[PDB]
């Protein structure tokens, strides 16, 4: 949840208006760098699945 | 904007320079098949929103 | 219009595919069917097939 | 087992009228078999025969087959068409590169080809070119291969030579050495019984094969094919291929797809790194200790890997399943 | 280099006398060659008492 919501809210998907590191860092106490860390960690998670890989092209 | 003939076509692999030169035009005498590129050309278009 | 253009003359060579409209000289229309190997075509007393 | 009578066929006199035309007679034959073996041998001879043929030709100063050359009365297409009917008999190889250099006024035949010790040329009088001016010269590389049953250049779209230079001109292949095949039954005057025939097989080839190995290879194919007509286990195929890739299919592609510098390509080819499945799980620690691999090459690798989404020096202890 | 062997083989006996046999993997003309050959053998070259 503290990673799906992060990626979802940052890049703004399934919620219309997308927010920035501050507006997400305030609603999750820890500001900026912390949320960017998790934001990068999720991207780290997406290096094995092929679904989005082939959807890329 | 204007459209330019280049070899810097986005979303391409090694098959680009394989048949095409440094400019973006296929060498005279190359064997081509259905799908290959003959003249590399790109058109300007921003926005898109994504 | 605008700017430069590029023409590429490429030559292909087609064989008699099954379906080509081939005819004689006396209104003898015809369309090729199958391909049929030489090994199973009508021959005579000699090796000469058709 | 103890039944039947039957007889056996045997080779008699092989009358060699010419270097191309030939006659193979089989005398010890009954009535039914003499007419039965006729079509079997005829078909297998008119098709499923070996022989050598030209596949590729590289001419100096010529890019495509639709071009011309100074001092050459014939065009490139006609030259290739002449190389089609080149009677070649290779000793013990599956691929040979015949070089052909010739200059000055006069016709260039198959004799002007560099006489190889393995290659036996039937007709060295075969017309290939016709140089006009005395200052004209040609030098082409011909490739001959062993095959069976036609198979032109259209068949191989690009399933051979990933690069293949511009000069290489693909030529269609006429593998079968046999031009025509005829046969007659005829009553046999076998000084023995009275009701026997002698399968006379009239043959016409190009001289690149002898009736001995010809008929024997033919009957050999017939025997090997009739072999499956003995037992009939009705063996089926298991099929059921697995439809669940445990990892990303891209890791199954070689490092060539990375499209990087030549130096880095040689380094990976020297470090025993063929597929990207090995480069993706190799750390910078191991990459630094690689011969002729510096900051530029290392940056090259990380860039071409990160751009494809993948990373460097990961771990996926599942390599490789599972054939 | 040489040739291939027929792999998929099916046999259905529409009784003890009538039967059908199918062999799929075969090259050009071989089906007819073996067909005529086996036919000319089965229609005369067989023993049996009558």
């Amino acid at each position: 949840a503290r990673e799906a919501k992060v990626l979802r809210m940052r890049f703004g998907i399934d919620m219309n208006t997308d927010y920035t590191l501050e507006e997400v860092g305030k609603q999750f106490d820890v500001t900026r760098e912390r949320i960017r860390q998790i934001e990068a960690k999720a991207l780290r998670k997406l290096r094995h699945p092929s679904r989005s890989e082939v959807l890329r092209s | 904007g204007p459209e330019e003939i280049t070899a810097d076509i986005p979303n391409v692999g090694e098959a680009a320079l394989s048949k095409l030169d440094e400019s973006g035009i296929v060498y005279i005498g190359a064997e081509v098949t259905g799908g290959d590129i003959l003249v590399g050309k790109v058109t300007p278009k921003g926005e898109t929103q994504l | 219009g605008v700017l430069k253009i590029v023409k590429v003359y490429l030559a292909v060579k087609r064989r008699i595919q099954p379906g080509d409209k081939m005819a004689g000289r006396h209104g003898n229309k015809g369309v090729i069917s199958k391909i049929n190997p030489i090994e199973d075509m009508p021959y005579d007393e000699n090796g000469t097939p058709v | 087992g103890s039944v039947t009578e039957f007889l056996k066929p045997r080779l008699v006199d092989i009358e060699q009228v010419s270097s191309t035309h030939a006659k193979v007679t089989l005398e010890p034959l009954e009535r039914g078999f003499g007419h039965t073996l006729g079509n079997a041998l005829r078909r297998i001879l008119l098709s499923s025969m070996p022989g050598c043929a030209v596949t590729e030709v590289e001419i100096d100063g010529v890019l495509h087959e639709y071009s011309t050359k100074e001092g050459v009365q014939e065009d490139i297409l006609e030259i290739l068409l002449n190389l089609k009917g080149l009677a070649v008999r290779v000793q013990g190889k599956d691929e040979v590169i015949l070089t052909l250099n010739k200059s000055g006024i006069g016709p260039v035949t198959a004799a002007d080809i560099t006489h190889d010790g393995d290659v036996e040329i039937v007709k060295p009088q075969h017309v290939i070119c016709h140089l006009t001016d005395e200052n004209a010269s040609i030098s082409m590389r011909i490739k001959v291969q062993r095959g069976r049953g036609y198979v032109p250049a259209s068949t191989r779209i690009h399933s051979e030579e990933d690069e293949r230079p511009i000069g290489r001109l693909l030529v269609d292949a006429c593998y079968s050495p046999v031009e025509r095949i005829a046969y007659n039954v005829e009553a046999a005057r076998v000084e023995q019984r009275t009701d026997l025939d002698k399968l006379v097989i009239e043959m016409e080839t190009n001289g690149t094969i002898d009736p001995e190995e010809a008929i024997r290879r033919a009957a050999t194919i017939l025997a090997e094919q009739l072999e499956a007509f003995v037992d009939l286990r009705d063996v089926r195929q298991p099929e059921v291929k697995e439809e669940k890739p445990e990892f990303d299919p891209i890791l199954l592609r070689p490092v060539d797809d990375l499209e990087l510098t030549v130096r880095s390509a040689n380094c990976l080819k020297a470090e025993a790194i063929h597929y990207i499945g090995d480069l993706v799980q190799r750390t910078e620690v191991e990459l630094l200790k690689t011969p002729n691999l510096g900051k530029k090459s290392l940056t090259e690798i990380k860039d071409v890997l990160a751009s494809r989404g993948l990373s460097l020096g990961m771990r996926l202890e599942n390599w490789p399943p599972a054939s």
